[PDB]
């Protein structure tokens, strides 16, 4: 698997209904976990990808960004912007998570919006994000 | 095949 497959991949998911296949973010999951040395290219296109997807494939475009952000998230607890580290990935996600997080509820449906707020209390717990930028969203966007 | 959440951070 190189770097077309994992654009194909993702690119791919607006083939599903749901948006959403386990299967294929574990696919992109790996394949992130094995391609760290290009986590820059990778964490850009799932940040484009939930940008850009259709209205009800946004919650999916959150699990991909849960899935591969939870994994790098526990891989750096066995340089915060050095490029080519899962902090640095995880950094970038941060930076971008409120907008797409407002993006995503407004343009979701009740039981997505009620989805999205599990995921986002999921995130304040296993501590992938900042609990400040998560209130926040949790306090503005429902 | 649906996206499996983990139950550490849930519940």
């Amino acid at each position: 698997m190189d770097f077309q497959n994992f654009v194909a991949t993702l690119e791919s998911f607006k083939d599903l209904k749901s948006g959403i296949s386990g299967s294929r973010i574990k696919k992109l999951t790996t394949y992130a976990l094995d391609h760290i040395d290009i986590e820059s290219k990778i964490i850009s296109l799932i940040i484009d990808y939930s940008r850009l997807c259709p209205d009800s494939h946004k919650l999916g475009s959150l699990y991909i960004i849960d899935s591969i952000g939870r994994a790098y998230l526990d891989e750096t607890r066995s340089s915060s912007n050095k490029p080519g580290t899962c902090a640095h990935a995880i950094n970038t996600l941060g930076e971008v998570i409120q907008e797409l997080l407002s993006d995503a509820i407004a343009k979701s449906n009740q039981d997505h919006k009620e989805k999205i707020r599990m995921l986002l209390d999921i995130w304040d717990r296993s501590g992938l994000f900042q609990k400040s930028y998560l209130n926040a969203i949790r306090s503005k966007c429902f | 095949d649906d996206y499996k959440l983990p139950m550490e951070y849930i519940t």
